[PDB]
């Protein structure tokens, strides 16, 4: 099976520089073109750059033009992208891809994120969003956490350690002016067991090493 | 230079019906080789970017056989024969004719289900924030279809701007319905000025605008 | 003071050399041309047959020097006849779009050759050719021009190949720069043409001149050496006399 694996993403000053490479398996890699594609945040893809399968050709978008060096390894059947003079609309996820036999983008890796600003990396304060008659419909309850401040943005919620899935929505991170993400995730669950039930929402942010266990009760 | 334009920017449809989407091109990708290079993709939500259909009609190996693409010069076509509940998602022209390769800008496949109304659940601060000198207040639109609804918050029957700010989900992937979120932010100060805190929710569900409201003071 | 048909017994052995070691159909034209500036009655005879050997010579050791064909230029095919030949489909159009310059179909540069599509020669890579020349220039600081058609802004493509011509022009001359400036002037036209017409062409020009450390060449320099000390010295000689 053809697989494209990327690497090297994470944080960056503006100004600052960034080498992602790609790993490629499962075809003859050398004999192939290779591509870099992006997504910001929310948006549509972007095409970044090219290079032919014996480095002889190379396109590149206008807006990374005299920034970013794409590159190849053919004996390690590796796609490199260097970045420099990163700005913030350079945050994107980025992905290498191949048509492995023309120009369309037939494989796609996970992609890795670069996210680029000079907010310092901050594990978030996460506040309940408690039951109440406000947030009771019938034998519904809904209840939630409030994931205020973080950054950077990869954050993952879970419930009663993930054994908690029906009805939970885990809403987009919204980029905050102060240049830190917030979000909330929130749970509907049977009135009735509300005291008989625990909650608690955990919450990883990776980039800053923290986990937090928030119990969230009805508010007496 | 290439522009891509496709059209509509979102699609709604019932499962088991037929979706059409264009793509139209701002010069021809008719290739001087002789062959035309407009390809055709589907990103569902939080994957990576998939190819369904490449130089303009050659279906890519493995990808079901309800996508077909046709078209030639500056217009093109995908086609879903009978949308099914995993085609829920953003598709994508592009073209690799010419530098630089292009992007369309995304249609969003809607899957097309019954007029749900949001339940509408309001949240004071939690007290833990209230001592760290900020107060959020949260409400929350679960469950609803179609997606538009305004949503807009009074404080003392006051109109507040530039102090909240909201979040949808993607449309579930069971029940094809959104859920939003909007946070109203005020510094620890203004919060215990006021007393009522009122959610308007307006939407084609509800026979009238909701208020969801609490008095600060009040348990 | 020495007679111009002296001065070739002087250099007997220089220009046995150079004979001996051009292609067959070069050294033979050059040896004509030796017997004539040996029978020449007037000083500008001489030196024109003396130039003529010159530009003949250096172009058989560039086509041994890349493993070439050389082709004397009564053989060599016009850029109408390559059109003809390698894309007959387009023929009727270039004749159309060559009305108001009919110079072009005419053009006859050093070397025509095509992609192997497996009397225009063909080469197993163009963009090896183009490569080690962009290479040398890079390298040694070799002035070259180099020009590839290209309609609209097409990007090249890995499904399907198509034919293509290089072209090259090649010479031995004082103003190296003067050469190539002037040789890519006047295929800018043809490339703008070939990019209309969706066909693929790479232009390439370059020179060498006497002071040219004899490493740097665009020609081996085993055959450096046999033009300096042959057709360099006879115009020396011819001067001084
Ligand atoms: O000097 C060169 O580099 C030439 O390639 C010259 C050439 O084509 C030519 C053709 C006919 C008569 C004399 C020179
Ligand atoms: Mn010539
Ligand atoms: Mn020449």
């Amino acid at each position: 099976e053809v697989k494209l694996e990327e690497s090297g993403g994470g944080l960056v000053r503006p100004g600052g520089s960034r080498k992602l490479s790609c790993a490629a398996s499962g075809f003859t890699f050398s004999s192939y073109g290779m591509q870099w594609v992006r997504q910001a945040p929310e948006k549509g893809l972007e095409w970044v750059a090219y290079i032919s399968s014996g480095s002889r050709t190379i396109y590149y978008a206008d807006t990374v033009k005299g920034r970013f060096t794409i590159s190849r390894d053919n004996p390690k059947n590796t796609l490199f992208l260097q970045m420099t003079s990163l700005r913030s609309e350079d945050t994107a996820m980025y992905y290498c891809a191949t048509g492995y036999g023309g120009t369309w983008f037939a494989y796609w890796g996970q992609g890795t994120l670069v996210t680029v600003s000079a907010a310092s990396t901050k594990g978030p304060s996460v506040f309940p969003l408690a039951p109440s008659s406000k947030s009771t419909s019938g034998g519904t309850a809904a209840l939630g956490c409030l994931v205020k401040d973080y950054f950077p943005e990869p954050v993952t919620v879970s419930w009663n350690s993930g054994a908690l899935t029906s009805g939970v929505h885990t809403f987009p991170a919204v980029l905050q002016s102060s240049g830190l993400y917030s979000l909330s995730s929130v749970v509907t669950v049977p009135s009735s067991s509300l005291g008989t039930q625990t909650y608690i929402c955990n919450v990883n942010h990776k980039p800053s090493n923290t986990k937090v266990d928030k119990k969230v009760e009805p508010k007496s | 230079q290439i522009v891509l334009s496709q059209s509509p920017l979102s699609l709604p449809v019932s499962l088991g019906d037929q979706a059409s989407i264009s793509c139209r091109s701002s010069q021809s990708l008719l290739h001087s080789n002789g062959n035309t290079y407009l390809h055709w993709y589907l990103q569902k939500p939080g994957q990576s970017p998939k190819l369904l259909i490449y130089k303009v009609s050659n279906r890519f190996s493995g990808v079901p056989d309800r996508f077909s693409g046709s078209g030639s010069g500056t217009d093109f076509t995908l086609k879903i024969s009978r949308v099914e509940a995993e085609d829920l998602g953003v598709y994508f022209c592009s073209q690799s004719t010419h530098v630089p390769y292009t992007f369309g800008g995304g249609t969003k496949l809607e899957i097309k289900r019954t007029v749900a109304a949001p339940s509408v659940f309001i949240f004071p601060p939690s007290d833990e924030q209230l001592k760290s000198g900020t107060a959020s207040v949260v409400c929350l639109l679960n469950n609803f279809y179609p997606r538009e609804a305004k949503v807009q918050w009074k404080v003392d029957n006051a109109l507040q701007s530039g102090n909240s700010q909201e979040s949808v989900t993607e449309q579930d992937s069971k029940d094809s319905t959104y859920s939003l979120s909007s946070t109203l932010t005020l510094s620890k100060a203004d919060y215990e000025k006021h007393k009522v805190y009122a959610c308007e929710v307006t939407h084609q569900g509800l026979s009238s605008p909701v208020t969801k409201s609490f008095n600060r003071g009040e348990c | 003071k020495k007679p111009i048909a002296l001065i070739c017994a002087e250099l007997y052995k220089p220009f046995q050399d150079l004979f001996a070691a051009l292609p067959k159909d070069c050294s033979e034209e050059c040896q004509t041309l030796f017997e004539d500036i040996r029978n020449s009655e007037s000083h500008a005879s001489a030196w024109s047959s003396a130039l003529r050997i010159k530009g003949v010579a250096y172009e058989g050791f560039f086509s041994l020097t890349n493993s070439w064909r050389y082709i004397p230029e009564d053989l060599k095919p016009t850029l109408g006849m390559a059109i003809q030949t390698v894309f007959p489909d387009k023929f009727e159009k270039f004749l159309e779009r060559t009305h108001l310059h009919p110079e072009y179909r005419d053009f006859t540069p050093d070397y025509l050759m095509c992609r192997s599509r497996i009397a225009v020669q063909e080469v197993s890579s163009v963009s090896a050719v183009v490569d080690r020349f962009k290479s040398k220039s890079s390298e040694k600081g070799r002035p070259i021009r180099q020009e590839e058609s290209r309609p609209k802004t097409e990007s090249m493509q890995e499904d399907i190949e198509v034919d293509e011509l290089l072209i090259v022009e090649v010479g031995y001359q004082t103003d190296i720069e003067g050469k190539v400036i002037s040789d890519i002037e006047k295929w800018k036209g043809v490339v703008n043409l070939m990019s209309h017409l969706g066909i693929k062409v790479n232009v390439l020009t370059c020179a060498d001149n006497s002071q040219t450390p004899r490493t740097d060449w665009w020609i081996d320099e085993k055959y450096v050496r046999l033009l300096l000390n042959s057709i360099s010295y006879l115009f020396k000689e011819l001067l001084e006399n």
